[PDB]
């Protein structure tokens, strides 16, 4: 019934994100041709992705199912950390993504000699270093609820599942540490490129226009829509949850977390097939 | 005495055309047609050698095998061991734009000139494990384009003033000089002989020198486009040549006429580089089309496609004992294939 | 066994060496100089200082540029100009007080004739179709001296001088006299019209106005590779 | 003048060209398909060796 048809949308997501993350590293891996250190970050984005399709989706979609936990309070935890940790991840290769175009395409001379590999292989081991140390410390060392505890027994008097709880410091903490910095950050270098290039397509456009007798706007906006339709809600709603009383029906959340793996399908085919570079090695590997 | 000499030189060829004519009886396919094909011969790619940071214009083989040296953009002349794919050299040129490369028959000696009118001799083994140039040849007036060792005091430059001069490497003053041609000259293989040379111009022609007595003394001609690469036939009877038309050509020294021809309608790009085998029988060739097809020498059929490059393939050789190939492309690898 | 030891470490040598010399390589830009011979590109060149290629090497702003005269080859069928196909722009120096002298060749045309011919081969040729001109133009001072005192005007060699007026554009700055600034932006109109011809914005050009002996022409330079580089980085991810 | 001098040269050189002996091309064809053969037993390139004498193994 309505069961049938939820496993048959959630297992397409798994399908779809699995080949398209697949399909993006082999290309990657395979030629030789592509292998500028720029290509090595959207690889190591498209691992994060394909790990985050392989190991926690299956789970999340047989509890949001049932909505019923028939597995252990330890595999809880490890669910609960690694989801945590390849969120960030993400988000955290999407701002370093950004900074690169934005070193890219605003100081064009000292471009080369300031993006060699070391910075990249720094930018890969921070990216997927910090989330990692601070999903563990906060679930494992039982910090997430250490401020308040009467609140916590009161949400585990019900239901069963294992959901997520956070306190009044630890909801604005995981905000301002994982969505806040790069959403300002790719906003502030978008605007910029944004800027530049409409001075450029202007200047191009008064010269030809002269002698002869918008795809910043349509290709930014895709990005930075995906990005904030698909990320913002659920935060918005994950911040507001401990301020308020949790009046917030699961209803609402499991929509809001399936955006999360709706956005990490979503990213090989801004990053990687949308450019015609990349459809022409796939082409050339035909 | 204009007219007269227009009208006698005319006559004259009109007459050597039909000298060139007379001697044709049949056609070498209708000849060997009677004979097993090739086959399906594969060559798999063993090593690859890299450490280049540009496009690769020139390599050559040793004497003995087991040693190749590479001329690229960024202005070293990297000596490879072939056994190992480790570097024994990695010699720094002056000017950034080499377009020739020899190893010496003896193994003592470098050469390698491009756009930089002088060709410069580097000394490999000394007093101490140093190399340090040994000799700057000038005196032409336009970029080198091929260099090849006579012995180890002579040295027969090719250059872009569409004259070919023969030098003489203990005091750097000129010996004899080839003159002749009209367009630019970019290809000269010396025979096993060490007594004749032939010369491809942009002309579509070619001629024979002597090395003897200075003066040439055969003409071909038969193309319609630019000759890029020429190479001499192991026994030392022909040669063959290659052009920007995709046609490969077997030209005889014998009865001076234009022999079998290759060709193939699926090929529109240029001819790079062209050698033959030990035998006689392959004859490989380099296309703009990122592959390296081999031909049959006899028969013209392609018997395997040596693919696997991504950009265009410059120059190869084959080594002398036969138990290698090689081929240099703009991807900045080397690739020693067998 | 000790053979091989050596062997090692003389090849962990020569990539210390590769590593550095990387290094270097990546932080240069290399630009060509084409012109011709009467035109004052000796000049300039010995300006950036403080028998083919003589390849000079300065510095502004903690980045490295090379360039190359290029001037001792032959003409006709121009076959080395394949090799310079990764270059970043093609500085192309013309005197502009010319249109009266005449090459030594006295069959040839005029000078400025023979300019044209040559940037029209080199903007046409299908190896050179991803990379910008940055078009220069000396002999400032003579053309305002020559065109002043009288003598021939452009009207006798230029025909189509008489149907041309002053574009909108013009900023005589210096103020010096409008019966110069006609012939100065007069110039600029063939090499642009030749120009506008082709494209389809792969590559584009950039005039100036230069004496021999002045300032700022690295700053010029400098100016002219960053926008280039600039557009080149914007049309790779589909932005401009 | 020098411009006939120099044609005048080629001419001769041209009438050197004229002057040597030729052969049919049946015999030339004939020779080379016959060292064809004389030296084709070697061809390590045409005919592959078993994998033990090659230097250039994986
Ligand atoms: C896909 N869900 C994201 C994950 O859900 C648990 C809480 C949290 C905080 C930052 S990312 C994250």
């Amino acid at each position: 019934d309505v069961r049938a048809s939820l496993y048959s949308l959630m297992v397409l997501i798994i399908l779809t994100t699995l080949v398209g993350n697949l399909i993006v590293i082999v290309s990657i891996s395979h030629f030789k041709q592509l292998h500028t250190p720029t290509n090595w970050l959207i690889h190591s984005m498209a691992t994060v992705d394909f790990l985050l399709g392989c190991l926690v989706m299956p789970y999340s979609m047989v509890r949001s199912a049932e909505h019923c936990w028939y597995f252990g309070e330890v595999f809880c935890k490890i669910h609960t950390s690694t989801d945590i940790m390849l969120s960030s991840a993400s988000i955290f290769h999407l701002s370093f993504i950004s900074i690169d175009r934005y070193y890219a395409v605003c100081d064009p001379l000292r471009y080369k000699a300031k993006m060699n590999i070391l910075v990249i292989c720094v930018m890969i081991f921070i990216s997927w270093s910090v989330p990692a140390v601070f999903a563990f410390g906060m679930i494992f060392l039982e910090l997430n609820f250490k401020g308040a505890e009467e609140i916590y027994y009161k949400h585990v008097h019900c239901r069963g599942g294992c959901s997520v709880f956070f306190s009044k410091i630890s909801g604005v903490l995981t905000f301002m540490t994982s969505f806040y910095i790069p959403g300002s950050i790719m906003l502030c270098v978008y605007y910029r490129i944004y800027l530049i290039a409409k001075e450029q397509a202007r200047l191009i456009s008064d010269a030809n226009q002269k002698l002869q007798i918008r795809k910043a706007v349509k290709t930014l906006g895709i990005v930075m829509g995906v990005f904030l339709i698909c990320w913002c809600p659920f935060f918005i709603c994950t911040v507001m949850d401990p301020f308020l009383h949790y009046i917030i029906p699961p209803t609402l959340n499991d929509v809001l977390i399936w955006f999360g793996y709706l956005n990490s399908t979503f990213n090989p085919m801004v990053y990687a097939f949308f450019y015609p570079w990349f459809r022409k090695a796939l082409k050339m590997m035909l | 005495e204009l007219d007269q000499l227009r009208q006698e030189a005319e006559q004259l060829k009109n007459q050597i055309r039909d000298a060139r004519k007379a001697c044709a009886d049949a056609t070498l396919s209708q000849i060997t047609n009677n004979i097993d094909p090739v086959g399906r011969i594969q060559m798999r790619t063993r090593r690859t050698l890299r450490g280049h940071l540009a496009k690769i214009y020139a390599m050559h083989w040793g004497t003995d095998s087991r040693l190749l040296v590479s001329a690229s953009q960024d202005g070293k002349l990297i000596i490879w061991d072939s056994y190992t794919t480790n570097k024994v050299h990695a010699i720094p040129l002056r000017s950034s734009w080499v377009m020739t490369c020899a190893y010496a028959p003896s193994g003592n000696y470098v050469a390698c000139g491009g756009l930089d009118n002088i060709c410069s001799i580097y000394n490999l083994k000394t007093r101490e494990g140093n190399v340090r140039v040994s000799r700057e040849l000038a005196g032409h007036t336009g970029y080198l384009s091929c260099c090849r060792f006579l012995d180890d005091n002579q040295i027969v430059t090719s250059s872009g003033d569409t004259t070919c001069a023969l030098w003489d490497i203990e005091t750097g003053q000129q010996t004899t000089t080839f003159t002749g041609h009209t367009g630019d000259v970019m290809s000269l293989s010396l025979a096993p002989d060490t007594r004749l040379f032939v010369s491809g111009a942009c002309d579509a022609s070619a001629k024979l020198w002597d090395v003897r007595e200075g003066m040439c003394r055969q003409t071909f001609t038969g193309h319609e486009s630019d000759i890029n690469a020429i190479c001499f036939f192991p026994n030392g009877n022909a040669f063959a040549t290659g052009s920007d038309d995709a046609t490969c050509r077997l030209f005889d020294l014998r009865a001076d006429q234009e022999l079998m021809t290759y060709s193939h309608d699926n090929i529109i790009c240029g001819i790079t580089s062209v050698s033959f085998s030990k035998s006689g029988r392959l004859l490989l060739a380099g296309y703009d089309d990122f592959n390296c097809n081999v031909w049959d020498a006899l028969k013209a059929d392609r018997a395997g496609v040596l693919a696997g490059h991504d950009n265009r393939v410059s120059c190869l050789g084959v080594t002398d004992d036969g138990m290698a190939v090689a081929t240099g492309s703009w991807d900045s690898f080397l690739k020693i294939w067998n | 066994r000790n053979e091989e030891k050596a062997q090692r470490e003389a090849n962990k040598k020569i990539e210390k060496q590769l590593q550095k010399d990387k290094q270097v390589y990546r932080a240069t830009h290399r630009l060509l100089l084409l012109g011709a011979g009467e035109s004052g590109k000796n000049t300039i060149v010995k300006q950036m200082r403080i028998s083919g290629i003589f390849e000079t090497k300065f510095q502004v702003d903690k980045v490295n540029f090379h360039m190359f005269d290029v001037g001792a080859q032959r003409d006709e069928r121009r076959k080395w100009i394949q090799c310079f196909n990764d270059v970043t722009a093609i500085i192309f120096v013309v005197a502009s007080s010319s249109y009266n002298m005449v090459i030594r060749e006295d069959n040839q045309t005029n000078r400025l004739q023979a300019a044209l011919k040559l940037f029209d081969s080199i903007w046409n040729n299908k190896w050179l179709r991803d990379t910008s001109v940055i078009l220069f133009l000396n002999k400032q001072d003579l053309l305002a001296e020559k065109v002043l005192a009288g003598k021939s005007k452009i009207e006798d060699y230029f025909p189509e001088f008489a149907r041309y007026t002053t574009p909108e554009d013009a900023t005589p700055e210096p103020g010096e006299d409008p019966r110069v600034t006609r012939a100065k932006y007069f110039i600029r109109d063939e090499f642009l019209r030749i120009s506008t011809a082709s494209g389809d914005g792969r590559h584009y050009c950039y005039p100036h106005f230069t004496c021999s002996v002045d300032t700022e022409n690295i700053r010029r330079v400098f100016n002219d590779c960053r926008d280039i580089i600039q557009r080149m980085h914007l049309r790779q991810y589909e932005l401009l | 003048t020098a411009s006939i001098a120099q044609a005048r040269k080629l001419v001769e050189q041209l009438k050197m060209e004229a002057n040597i002996d030729r052969i049919k091309v049946s015999k030339a064809a004939a020779d080379l398909m016959a060292y064809c053969e004389a030296h084709a037993k070697e061809d390590p390139l045409l005919t592959p060796v078993p994998a033990s004498e090659n230097p250039f193994r994986e």
